[PDB]
RNA sequence: GAGGUAAAGCGAAUGAUUAGAAGUCUUGGGGUUGAAAUGACCUUAACUUAUUCUCAAACUUUAAAUAUGUAAGAAGUCCUUGUUGCUUAAUUGAACGUGGACAAUUGAAUGAAGAGCUUUUAGUGGGCCAUUUUUGGUAAGCAGAACUGGCGAUGCGGGAUGA
RNA sequence: CCUAAGGGGGACUCAUGGAGAACAGAAAUCUCCAGUAGAACAAAAGGGUAAAAGUCCCCUUGAUUUUGAUUUUCAGUGUGAA
RNA sequence: GGUUGCGGCCAUAUCUAGCAGAAAGCACCGUUCCCCGUUCGAUCAACCGUAGUUAAGCUGCUAAGAGCAAUACCGAGUAGUGUAGUGGGAGACCAUACGCGAAACUAUUGUGCUGCAAUCU
């Protein structure tokens, strides 16, 4: 039969009637991939430091 | 006919090793695995032990690198020895020895471990490393670095290897490498290591030597001879330098009969300054008139 | 200063050479002569690569070689001289200052002919060379000697003549 | 046959420099590395552990990670009509510190700087940059200067 | 057997040279290049004159060959077989390919001959000779114009001989003693390098 | 006893080049 | 920041390639001077040295244009000191924080019928053409890629006529 | 295809050229010097590698266990591989 | 300023050939009982600093040096290229317009800078 194989044409053209989009950026990015040893340790020291915001203002 | 083959190209293509490699003094391979700290510690330094011999000295450094170049925290070098009662073979095993434990208590005093982490004060030649204090700050943790030096057992670098270790420092090692480990029977020989710290294989080679060949025992060990220490009392040289090295191992400078200006100007007097673009120029002159005697 | 105590000549190194061209019984009496020559064990060399014309094939021990350093070593060389009777070539020199020579039996240096042994002929080369080689191969710092410090042929067949009053030849 | 392997096409790409192959300079192993950093990314052909994919040789990014010897790195990239995220662990031989930084870094100490003192000095000082404008009027000195006229030259062939 | 040239006259494909890649590629047609008095010195023949191209093409080295023996033979017919120094300036180091010695499947061809690629301005015919030797040497490259397709002018160079100096500036460097012969070409002084070296290439160098 | 060390690499050599006959 | 294409280069590596010149104790040969000495001479051919003509999609020191990654702040910069079981010899750091200072030129231009987000579903999944880059082929109104613009899906004015 | 051709450590430095040594010659073995890699790294090719990643020696099984995260092809599914 | 130890950048530091080097350092250098490694105390290990030497290493200087580095009324606004026209030319290709813009070549200049510690006429 034989038929067209590969093109790349008309394919930017779609890409840019609605995409070409950055990404939104946030304020705290996930921390999936972080080193589990510091992910570990991490989350001690900010329940440790919840806790003294919480009795400062208590007091 | 063979080609010619250092040509232009060669040169032109010749890509120069480091500075340092090429002066056959730094072991990158070696160095690189030294120095490289994990990066998840940031900012915290590794230190090295550097342990260098010349032909009349020992060198003992404790060296953090960085970008700018490395630091040296402490120094202790072979002819500090004499200040603590060593004056002769500043090259010894036992030198050695003396030399790391100098370097651990003066290090422990610039950073203030001294009560903490005294180290082996009774030196019995047994193996041991320097344990934490429970509820304290850690020892000192310093890695050897012998550089180009070869591993063998017995080797001099590690009779500094066991006196900073002795001397209150953390430095990880093994002691098969050290005088007196008996390679078939995986066990260290303690009493011949302690012998080796208090130099008895130089004693043991004076008495050996005095009474098989007194002429030579008169050429090797002059300094002894008018001196008159003989060997039994070598052991109170080095019993009595640890004690004394363990009382005030603070470095002290040595009084400099000049200034450092002084100094230069009388440096500055030799060595050759390069010719101006003139006169090499009037010399190109006059070498081509001078050439002009050989037209035949 | 060209007339200074450190730029003596003297040799550094004697290599005894018994290039055998089999391996087995033969090899291991060439062997033999050369432990009893030097009075250390010697050492076999392999073939390189294998020739059919030859008949050697790749990794068969086929030469055996020695090197001799110090007194022993001047002694041997010495006792070589004698069988040459104190005269060499000029094309026996190297551009490098080292120098040999082959002796064609090995009871004419003087030690006791076994029948089992036979005779062997021998290869002796003498490695000339000042103080301070070690510069050359130490591990650290290694670098190289300067041009009036390098040994030359020149240098080293004058002061082969005058240590051992012999005549080098040049056919 | 098709050939679409992890490494095709790049032999230049991967190439160390001409007369720079061999060991590393130590730099590289001290510099350190802290979460939000950026950095290039510029994959080192001698040390294949931790290589980046082709894709990221010569593209800039963020730190997110830091392990014993890489940092993980964020990289935006086209897929299509939007961004992927993409999250990419780098032996540090293939990274370096980006430049960009240390210049607006320094724009923002120069601000401070010279508002504090306009502040002094009761003054406004104007911070916003601004790009190049067309020049003002000039008058030009002929002494020494006179116009030389020039002429189109005619043709030569110089074979 | 071969097809006429018009088939491969310009440059559409890569050049597709001799190398590991193909290796079953025939001998170009022509194979000498210096012809006349290929040893004759540089002072000898200082008029040179050029065929150069003004075409954007390519050049059989069949039609190389015959323009070649075209020239030296009209050359040393009129003028003597050692009047002139005659150089060809292009080698066809380019491979053309034929398909069929089915349809387009397949249809990679194999090597089928050898041509020069040359741009314009290049030069494809160099001839150095005596000045009252011009009218002939002209006359001998502008018939070997007519075995070579498109356009090609007949350029008298501003140079002596072959050397890459004017007429003027060659006269200038060889009595100030900066040429000296190597065969049928020169070499000149330089002012870089190792100075004794230098002055003993060059003794009659009247230094400034 | 002992025996000399391999100090090159031509693992799969068996011959050598230059090594042409009528040379 | 990245790149290795255009160009350029080959008395720069690799590979190809024209011509002489001067030299050397494996010169490769012919005639020799030689009674024979390999020790000269005439010669051609090899190499070496400094040169010479011409080249490379799967060569290259150098190296564009176009195109490409990141940044240009309030989620910023600086100061002080809280948390942790991580880290340091440590009172060192790492990360996240309390408190304080820097106010509209809050840190380039230009534009912005506003930005962001979600669900669901149609048709389509034969393409073709023009400029430029470009592969196979002698070429083709031939076959195949790159970017863009078009025709398809589109009338209108021009090209007589014509996707 | 590989119990090493995997892993760690150590020592050494390959292709080749020149000058020399009985048999020995273009090619056997020995010596020095030169030697930016012109070699070798199972195999196609490209990249990478010199106090090594090459050659030789010593010790070994990390060619192991639990599963997550990530890169490529990508629909950002699978597989392979990392 | 010299020197050593450890370095950063990694030839302005390399390569070749000459010449010079006070002090200290470094080095060569002397020895083999001991730990240790070798065919060989040559390398490696250990001992002495005692018998000697700056001959070499190292350092500095010299060279119309090779190489390397930097600069430019050098070449050259050339080659190439983004964009444009119902421009030229049968074509191959070329000119013009708004922009970007090399490499080779030529000339000149330079030939390590520097951090930590110790030491020295
Ligand atoms: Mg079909
Ligand atoms: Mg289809
Ligand atoms: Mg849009
Ligand atoms: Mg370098
Ligand atoms: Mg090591
Ligand atoms: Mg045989
Ligand atoms: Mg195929
Ligand atoms: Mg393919
Ligand atoms: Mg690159
Ligand atoms: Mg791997
Ligand atoms: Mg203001
Ligand atoms: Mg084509
Ligand atoms: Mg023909
Ligand atoms: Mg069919
Ligand atoms: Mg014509
Ligand atoms: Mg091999
Ligand atoms: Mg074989
Ligand atoms: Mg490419
Ligand atoms: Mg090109
Ligand atoms: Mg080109
Ligand atoms: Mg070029
Ligand atoms: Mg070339
Ligand atoms: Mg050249
Ligand atoms: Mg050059
Ligand atoms: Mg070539
Ligand atoms: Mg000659
Ligand atoms: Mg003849
Ligand atoms: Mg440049
Ligand atoms: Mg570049
Ligand atoms: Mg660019
Ligand atoms: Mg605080
Ligand atoms: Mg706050
Ligand atoms: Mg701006
Ligand atoms: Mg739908
Ligand atoms: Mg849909
Ligand atoms: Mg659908
Ligand atoms: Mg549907
Ligand atoms: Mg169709
Ligand atoms: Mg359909
Ligand atoms: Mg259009
Ligand atoms: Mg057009
Ligand atoms: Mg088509
Ligand atoms: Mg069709
Ligand atoms: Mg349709
Ligand atoms: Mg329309
Ligand atoms: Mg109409
Ligand atoms: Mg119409
Ligand atoms: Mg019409
Ligand atoms: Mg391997
Ligand atoms: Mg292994
Ligand atoms: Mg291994
Ligand atoms: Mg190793
Ligand atoms: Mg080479
Ligand atoms: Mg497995
Ligand atoms: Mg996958
Ligand atoms: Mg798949
Ligand atoms: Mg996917
Ligand atoms: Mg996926
Ligand atoms: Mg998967
Ligand atoms: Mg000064
Ligand atoms: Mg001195
Ligand atoms: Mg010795
Ligand atoms: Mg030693
Ligand atoms: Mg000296
Ligand atoms: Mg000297
Ligand atoms: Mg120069
Ligand atoms: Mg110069
Ligand atoms: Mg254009
Ligand atoms: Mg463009
Ligand atoms: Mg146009
Ligand atoms: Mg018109
Ligand atoms: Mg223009
Ligand atoms: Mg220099």
């Amino acid at each position: 039969a034989k038929s067209k194989n590969h093109t790349a044409h008309n394919q930017t053209r779609k890409a840019h009637r609605n995409g070409i989009k950055k990404p939104k950026t946030y304020k705290y990015p996930s921390l999936k991939g972080v080193d589990a040893k510091f992910k570990r340790n991490h989350r001690y020291a900010l329940h440790g430091t919840a806790k003294a915001l919480a009795k400062a203002r208590a007091e | 006919m063979q080609k010619e083959f250092r040509t232009s190209a060669y040169h032109s293509r010749f890509q120069t090793p480091f500075r340092r490699r090429q002066e056959g003094k730094t072991d990158y391979y070696q160095r690189k695995r030294l120095v490289t700290q994990h990066k998840a510690k940031y900012n915290s330094p590794k230190y090295r032990l550097v342990v260098r011999f010349t032909n009349k000295d020992i060198i003992a450094q404790i060296v953090s690198a960085h970008i700018t170049g490395d630091v040296v925290f402490t120094a202790a070098y072979a002819h500090e020895l004499p200040r603590y009662g060593i004056k002769y073979g500043l090259t010894n095993w036992s030198a050695a020895y003396a030399v790391g434990l100098l370097v651990a208590r003066r290090a422990l005093q610039k950073l203030g471990l001294d009560e903490t982490y005294t180290g082996v004060e009774e030196v019995e030649g047994e193996f041991e490393l320097t344990e934490a204090v429970e509820d304290g700050p850690r020892p000192f943790k310093v890695f050897l670095d012998i550089g180009l030096q070869r591993t063998t057992t017995g080797a001099r670098v590690f009779g500094v290897l066991k006196g900073a270790s002795d001397g209150g420092l953390y430095v990880p090692h093994s002691p098969n490498r050290f005088p007196g480990w008996d390679i078939e029977a995986e066990e260290l020989d303690a009493e011949l290591l302690r012998k080796y710290i208090f130099g008895g294989h130089v004693a043991e080679y004076m008495e050996e030597l005095l009474d098989d060949d007194e002429e030579k025992y008169k050429s090797i060990f002059k300094n002894y001879i008018e001196e008159e220490i003989e060997s039994e009392d070598v052991e109170e040289i080095y019993a009595n330098a640890h004690e004394a090295i363990r009382a005030d191992p603070s470095f002290k400078p040595t009084e400099k009969k000049f200034t450092k200006e002084q100094y230069k100007a009388e440096s500055k007097k030799y060595r050759q300054q390069k010719l101006t673009r003139a006169e090499r120029q009037a010399k190109v002159a006059k070498k081509i008139a001078e050439f002009k005697a050989q037209q035949e | 200063k060209s007339q200074n105590v450190m730029r003596e000549l003297r040799i550094e190194k004697l290599v005894l050479n018994i290039c055998v061209g089999e391996s087995g019984d033969r090899l291991t009496r060439a062997a033999k002569v050369l432990e009893q020559l030097s009075g250390q064990t010697p050492v076999q060399s392999k073939a390189r690569y294998t020739v059919r014309t030859f008949g050697i094939r790749r990794n068969e021990k086929i030469a055996v070689h020695v090197t001799v350093r110090g007194p022993k070593a001047e002694e041997i060389l010495e006792r070589g001289l004698k069988v040459k009777e104190y005269q060499l070539r000029s094309k026996n020199f190297s551009a490098t200052g080292n120098f040999g020579f082959g002796i064609d039996e090995h009871i004419d240096l003087g030690i006791k002919y076994d029948p089992s042994i036979g005779i062997y002929g021998m290869d002796f080369y003498v490695v000339m060379g000042r103080a301070g080689a070690r510069v050359t191969r130490r591990k650290r710092a290694r670098s190289t000697i300067g041009n009036s410090h390098k040994t030359n042929k020149e240098d080293t067949i004058q002061w082969f003549k005058t240590r051992y009053d012999a005549e080098v030849l040049d056919k | 046959g098709k050939s679409r392997g992890y490494r095709s096409g790049t032999r230049y790409a991967f190439q160390r420099d001409f007369k720079k192959h061999g060991a590393i300079p130590l730099s590289t192993y001290l510099k350190v590395y802290k979460v939000g950093d950026i950095v290039d990314i510029k994959a080192n052909g001698s040390i294949q552990k931790g290589m980046p994919h082709k894709y990221y040789h010569g593209k800039t990014g963020i730190v997110y990670n830091v392990t014993k010897s890489s940092v993980g790195v964020i990289i935006n990239k086209v897929v299509g009509n939007r961004y992927i995220e993409k999250r990419v662990n780098l032996r540090v031989e293939h990274v370096k510190h980006s430049a960009c930084r240390q210049e607006f870094l320094n724009r923002v100490k120069s601000n401070a700087a010279k508002k504090r003192e306009a502040k002094a000095n009761g003054e406004t000082v104007y911070l916003k940059r601004q790009a190049a404008k067309p020049r003002g009027s000039r008058i030009i000195s002929t002494e020494g200067n006179i116009p030389q006229t020039l002429a189109p030259v005619a043709y030569e062939t110089f074979i | 057997a071969r097809r006429p040239a018009r088939c491969y006259r310009y440059c559409k494909n890569k050049p597709y040279p001799k190398s590991r890649y193909n290796r079953a590629v025939p001998d170009a047609k022509i194979r000498i290049y210096d012809l006349g008095r290929k040893k004759a010195t540089v002072d000898e023949f200082p008029l040179c004159i050029h065929l150069v191209s003004n075409e954007l093409e390519q050049l059989s080295s069949e039609a190389l060959e015959a323009a070649r023996i075209c020239a030296n033979k009209y050359i040393t017919k009129v003028s003597g077989r050692d009047s002139f120094h005659l150089r060809v300036r292009v080698h066809p180091f380019h491979v053309l390919r034929i398909n069929k010695m089915q349809g387009m499947r397949g249809a990679w061809g194999k090597p089928h001959g050898l041509a020069a690629r040359v741009s314009i301005g290049q030069i494809i015919m160099s001839a150095r000779t005596k000045d009252s030797n011009k009218d002939v040497v002209i006359e001998g490259l502008r018939r070997a114009r007519y075995k070579f397709p498109g356009q090609q002018k007949i350029i008298i160079s501003k140079k002596w001989g072959f050397t890459p100096l004017n007429r003027d500036e060659y006269i200038a460097k060889k009595t100030n003693g900066e040429v000296i012969d190597d065969g049928a070409y020169v070499k000149f002084l330089s002012r870089k390098g190792n100075l004794e070296a230098n002055l003993q290439q060059f003794p009659n160098y009247q230094y400034s | 006893k002992n025996t000399s060390s391999k100090k090159s690499d031509a693992a799969p050599a068996s011959a050598d080049p230059a090594k042409a006959k009528k040379k």
